């Protein structure tokens, strides 16, 4: 099966594939289509077909509500009707078919997306927010005009969303360790603190176990213990913004005697259902209006080091000792212990079935 | 992985029941538990779900109001909370769970727990004797499901066709067990609830 | 106004 | 929206080998999300198809299932022995989500004589104060008979399983009456 | 006027010129004094006279109240009687004339008070801190034994607590300025803040001048202004200690609208009034319980980046300004813009009158 | 730098009234500021002290649980608050400040003020020539201070010793101006609070 | 504690040119916290010496402060002609600080004859109902001087300060009476 | 006992 919008006039319509073009780092699935037109009631002669990456956001100064800034962060186009001589390309296999089917008045049309950019990622709106999804997100658009820098018309267009996903690597990595020595003033003794995750790789709704470790040699009291998952995410508009927001946060009153160690196991799972009221929330990439869970892990370009447009989302473990006070300097010292455990939150990839939307609608 | 609830058994109406799955292999922020009912000899209805992860719960219009679902995630177990249960609400009820991402069915199913909602009380069965070919005999009036029911002690296992039980309009169960002997004696029935094992004898 | 489904025969 | 799905035929039966279909219908546009169980007798469904056409691991790959617009069809290439059970429709598109009546799926034998036996009730019966007689029909083939009282409501009947040594149903149609009603005639 | 203390015995006596030392940075004023002895009744026939800088620290652990460990950072002996031929030394000005007045039986002794040395500072004690002062102070001891090693007898030694000092230099130095620009997301305009304060060194009570500029360009608005002076202290006893306290704070409702400038003139005036109940605030050596201002920041020697022993006192100036929230983000970024400015705060050099002791006693 | 003290003046015994210091050219945190009066043709007395560093604040014994010092640092001024004041209180304050880094005597002074506690109101001066050498003219039965004494309206400034008041047993204010003339007017006496230009003239 | 500090002389006179010391006593060691002030009549008093031996800033050269115990000594080496006021005695060591009795320095001129002169209450006093004789005595010197009443205490008198242009004191003691009395004698 | 003071003559 696959999906076809029309334009409100009737002379327009496009068809494509799928919906989710699965990214695999190195290269990205092609956005195949076939555009249908009547060139009889068509007196343009010229079918353009444009492929947008925009940041769609909202405006906080402006008391509008719904109205959204729009900035094009990769835009191509590639013109269908009249079949362009330098524009030949081959045909999938889904293409050829459609051509078929629908007669001699069909023509197709193939776009490349280019690595290095952003993935459908859209931050979860207030509840006084009215407008369209904020975030990142594509958008197929056909239509025929007489050149390019033509005004559009509402009735002579079609726009579908498509959308960018990546998917839980094959092969697992190394399990995260990461471990803290704190040295205080009174003794030289140290504080050790030790912390491991069970694997690198989690899934959406699959339990966070997290291993603590506290070997306590001071004289002060280990007073709680604190476990907390925290989305970090990076958005670069006009500069880079960094901004963290604990998805679940868990703390336990353990305490640990001086000269005395201490083992525990904790178990953490981030979801939705509590995080609702978190204004801000980066989720995986909407069509419309759908439910879609915490947005997933992107995978970047090994080591490179470039400056990514868009949403870049990632999670950490943070294990966080406090420490009893008093004593010579009283409350004005920070004594707390932490220790950050970054790991990735991903989706196995699927074997046939694409990602719907809301299966069980209401 | 496996799918075990409990909890069900014989209540007067417009009582209360408590249905426990307790979900075992997996979590309930992954999956969604979905609880269907099977009424005897009838098809499959769908009459709960809940979804952990987004925090909603579904129920039909028909048990709306009455039916309440909730999820322990501390011990994986999903509750059923049933409230002014009606005749019509009899049934095995299975425990059912599905992909969270995404719902491809439901795949994993419980063993299945019985619900009787019936205003009688237990009662014990009559065994009336069938004279004449078949050998017959007749087991009515008696409550609840099963009775186990046996020719010669078991020494009879040839030609015997043992009907399964109806309902009759009083709201008590019936069944009639037959053998066939061509030239030519023991109607060995047992009911576990009330304890009791009458045997009887046909003669012409 | 909606996306419709189709076959390719 | 609740969403009607006709499921056709209601019960049929076939021989080892031969190629079975079932039809399932749906009121109303479900995209593919049509699922396909199968319930032995006393046992949970087994889930076989998802979204229609794509089969759940650890089935045999004789199941197989079609779409065509509202029509889904599930079809058995080879009707093995373990095959015979009942086999339901489901669509879970829109809540809630509504199943099939389901279809029952029988061994298939020659016909069989429907032998009548009649039993009058017992000597015991006098002094119980109730009065019920019931015929026998032993080892008929198909299920479908006709009954037939007389000495009219009121008659309850009860059908067994197919014995896997005869292959062939029972019927015991009962008929309650009041002492002064079975006296009468 | 010269200081004299005699033992309980009354068998030895020390004569100090003063209690209070200064420190030029490159030298240190010598310890010179002068010890009465009585070999008539003395026939241990060794005198020594031992200076040490110990950092007096109470315990936490430890439930004993008053109870303290003495961890010794330099220690120095002198032996005078009898007189060593070795340890010939020059006499001071008024070290000849207290010989000259006691007579024959008085003998000197002279320290040298090496560099890079930690300033008698005392940590303000808490409500129920019943104890001797807690932090770095410097003593002079005198007693007569056989040897070092022999234990010591309270009623045959002598103890005085003196000083290390550092008064506010004679040139002052470059104005300090500090400036910072945070660029936001919504818009490329940056938000500039500018902070100057009048002069380098301030003295104790003297009110401190601030002077802050905001170039708002951006679309958000501020909301609160404020600004703090903040004592910081660096501890070295067995691991380096950073820890703040602000002394000085004071909050400004003053709101800047977008595309608008802002310029005001703020001041700020640190004092113990106020702060009596901050535990573990750093001031100046006490005696024994005298009342005393806070801390006066040290004079490090030059950039040597060197690891001072003892507590280093240091003050800043920290401007920041509120910033409103909302929009796309919503409250989990962090927009606050916020610049410090460092400044030295001492008392000047006394002409002739060495620092007292709570003059207009009760 | 300067201290200037402003709110003397008359009130009637058990009165209260407010001195206020504006302290210009220095803070209040640096500089401790002390109150000392100064009775007529006494010697100085110390009342209060208030050092806003430290945040003390000390009194005499004779003006403990009466007298209340405190300091406004936003514009430098420290004020005096008296209760319950008495006929003994009388005097001149004056404000004083010393240096708080560290104490080195009283250096800054005020200009000084005059309280005066009296139950008596005010009351017009009564003129009385005095025949006689020398020539004199005393004015007595008056309240308050002062009253300007001239003879000829200043043409006779040769030999006049006009001699301080003094303060009678019956709470009035009574004093003598003589000139000598040797053989031979006009006593020219003016009261401020009561505005009254009383003249005599003395004749044998 | 309370801390008495008795400064004597009570009063001194002394010419241009010599030199004056004055003696201030404490109850109780006050180590060296003792400070001098200098007030001319009508205005406040400067502060001149702290520490009693250090010099205040802008004092000239020729006052100087010395201590022995619990004896403070301020001397003038030349007594400039503005060198001429009432010098108070202070220490700040204990609260309360208490101030000395003051000293009054003054300009030395010869012995001067007191003229006694008697001015009887005039024709006016009869009128008023109050009767007051005052004597008077011009151009004496010293200060001190004796004064007898007759024809008892509630007598009253007062003294002018030395006028620079003979440099001598002027007494009045009056005396009031009733008219009873007054017209006894 | 106390830090007692004294002048060097």
């Amino acid at each position: 099966r696959v999906f076809k919008k029309a334009s409100p006039n009737g002379k327009l319509t496009v068809y494509l594939g799928k919906r989710d073009f699965v990214d695999h780092i190195d290269l990205v699935d092609p956005v195949d289509g076939v555009v249908l037109v009547d060139p009889e009631y068509l007196k343009e002669r010229r079918v353009y077909v444009t492929l947008t990456c925009a940041f769609r956001y909202g405006r906080e100064d402006l008391d509008v509500l719904g109205l959204t800034f729009r900035k094009d962060l990769f835009v191509a186009n590639v013109q269908s009707f009249p079949p362009a001589p330098e524009d030949k390309k081959p045909l999938t296999r889904l293409q050829e078919r459609l051509i078929k089917k629908l007669g001699e008045h069909a023509y197709p049309f193939t776009f490349e997306i280019p690595p290095n950019l952003p993935c459908s990622v859209t931050l979860q709106p207030g509840p006084e927010d009215t407008g369209k999804a904020c975030g990142v997100d594509y958008e197929v658009k056909a239509f025929c005009a007489e050149n390019l820098e033509e005004k559009i018309h509402k009735r002579n267009s079609v726009r579908l969303v498509i959308r960018k996903v990546q998917y839980a690597p094959e092969r697992p990595g190394p399990q995260p360790t990461a471990e803290t020595t704190r040295q205080f003033l009174m003794s030289d003794k140290p504080l050790h603190l030790e912390a491991s995750l069970d694997k690198e790789i989690y899934y959406h709704g699959e339990p966070i176990s997290v291993n603590v470790h506290v070997t306590n040699n001071t004289n002060k009291t280990v007073k709680k213990i604190k476990i907390s998952v925290r989305q970090y995410a990076d958005i670069c508009l006009f500069n880079t913004a960094q901004y963290k927001c604990p998805v679940a946060m868990e703390e336990a009153d353990d305490t640990v005697a001086p000269s005395s160690t201490f083992c525990k196991v904790y178990t953490l799972t981030p979801f939705l259902a509590n995080n609702r009221e978190k204004r801000g929330l980066a989720l995986d990439g909407k069509l419309k209006h759908e439910d879609t869970n915490l947005a997933s892990s992107t995978l970047l370009r090994e080591g490179a080091n470039r400056e990514i447009l868009g949403i870049i989302v990632s999670y950490k473990v943070k294990v966080k000792l406090v420490v009893s006070r008093g004593g010579l300097l009283g409350d004005l010292a920070s004594s707390d212990v932490a220790v950050e455990l970054p790991f990735t939150l991903m989706h196995p990839k699927p074997k046939e079935e694409p990602p719907h939307r809301e299966v069980p609608e209401s | 992985v496996q799918l075990v609830e409990s909890g069900g058994g014989l209540v007067q109406p417009g009582g209360s029941l408590r249905l426990s799955c307790a979900a075992s292999g997996f979590n309930v922020y992954s999956s969604s538990i979905h609880w269907v009912r099977q009424a005897p000899g009838k098809g499959l209805e769908w009459v709960a779900s809940i979804s952990s992860y987004y925090g909603y719960t579904y129920y039909a219009d028909s048990v709306k109001g009455r039916f309440t679902i909730s999820a322990d995630t501390s011990k994986n177990t999903a509750y059923l909370q049933m409230n002014s249960l009606r005749a019509e609400d009899t049934a095995v009820y299975y425990c059912a769970r599905s992909r969270q991402f995404w719902y491809s069915g439901l795949d994993y199913w419980g063993q299945g727990t019985l619900v009787t909602v019936s205003s009688a009380s237990t009662k014990g069965p009559s065994v009336f004797p069938l004279a004449p070919a078949a050998l017959g005999c007749l087991v009515k009036d008696y409550f609840p499901e099963p009775v186990t029911v046996s020719w010669n002690s078991g020494a009879l296992t040839s030609g015997v066709h043992t009907f399964p039980a109806v309902l009759q309009s009083s709201g008590l169960y019936s069944l009639s067990s037959v053998v066939t002997v061509p030239s030519s004696y023991i109607c060995n029935v047992n009911h576990k609830p009330s304890n009791t094992k009458v045997d009887k004898k046909v003669e012409p | 106004s909606f996306t419709r489904s189709t076959v390719d025969t | 929206s609740d969403i009607q799905m006709t499921q056709s035929p209601s019960s049929l039966s076939a021989s080892v080998g031969d190629r079975v279909t079932i039809t399932c219908r749906a009121s109303q546009s479900v995209s593919s999300a049509v699922a396909w169980y199968q319930q032995k007798p006393g046992k949970a469904p087994k889930l076989l198809i998802y979204s229609a056409s794509s089969l759940y691991s650890g089935v045999p790959s004789r199941f197989s299932g079609s779409r065509s617009g509202t029509d889904f069809t599930l079809t058995i290439s080879s009707l093995q022995p373990e095959d015979f059970a009942t086999y339901y429709c489901q669509q879970y598109k829109y809540v809630p989500v509504t199943f099939g009546q389901g279809t029952k799926v029988e061994i298939k034998r020659t016909v069989a004589a429907p032998s009548v036996f009649i039993f009058p009730p017992s000597d015991s019966q006098l002094k119980s104060g109730t009065a019920s007689v019931v015929c026998l029909l032993n080892n008929f083939y198909p299920r479908e008979a006709k009954v037939q009282w007389k000495v009219s409501g009121n008659s309850q009947e009860s059908v067994t399983e197919q014995d896997s040594k005869d292959s062939t149903y029972s019927l015991s149609s009962t008929l309650t009456l009041s002492k002064a009603d079975y006296e009468k005639h």
